[PDB]
């Protein structure tokens, strides 16, 4: 039907860049 | 001491600061922003 | 060379009962573009430390 | 005690007319 060197620790550690990333207008 | 204990439960309450309407603020630009995908520039033709 | 600039760093500020501070001078440039890195200690005109 | 000061109010001695000249968006 169907189919189917690192040391200087205090002041390098101030000295991290803080890179914020840009806009683009809309 | 009931002094020394209304104090130790009240004493950490934070400020509250009131900024009045129509003052001048500035934004500090925190990172580039680029509009180069909704302005064009054109030359306006002389006359 | 003379007059060649010496660039250094300090940190961890100083304790109690202690007048000098560790320096460490890092890199220094001849007048004529000579660069070498000596991570020294900085003394004091008598080679104190710090 | 203390409240929050209130914006500075202005003056009601200096009223005058804010149209000089009739606004060209009015087309006149």
């Amino acid at each position: 039907l169907t189919a189917g060197g690192g040391g200087g620790g205090e002041l390098a550690e101030k000295l991290q860049p803080m890179r914020l990333s840009g806009s683009s207008a809309g | 001491s009931a002094a020394a204990e209304a104090l130790r439960n009240s004493i950490n309450i934070p400020p509250t600061l009131y900024k009045n309407q129509g003052e001048r603020v500035n934004i500090l630009v925190a990172r580039d922003l680029d509009f180069s995908d909704v302005y064009s520039l054109e030359s306006i033709p002389t006359k | 060379d003379r007059g060649s600039k010496v660039v250094g760093f300090y940190q961890g500020g100083l304790r109690q009962g202690q007048a000098r501070i560790f320096v460490q001078w890092s890199r220094i440039e001849t007048p004529s573009g000579v660069v070498i890195n000596l991570d020294s200690p900085g003394t004091g005109p008598l080679g104190e430390a710090g | 005690c203390a409240s929050a000061p209130k914006p500075k109010q202005p003056s009601d001695f200096n009223r005058e007319p804010v149209n000089k000249t009739v606004p060209v968006e009015i087309q006149r």
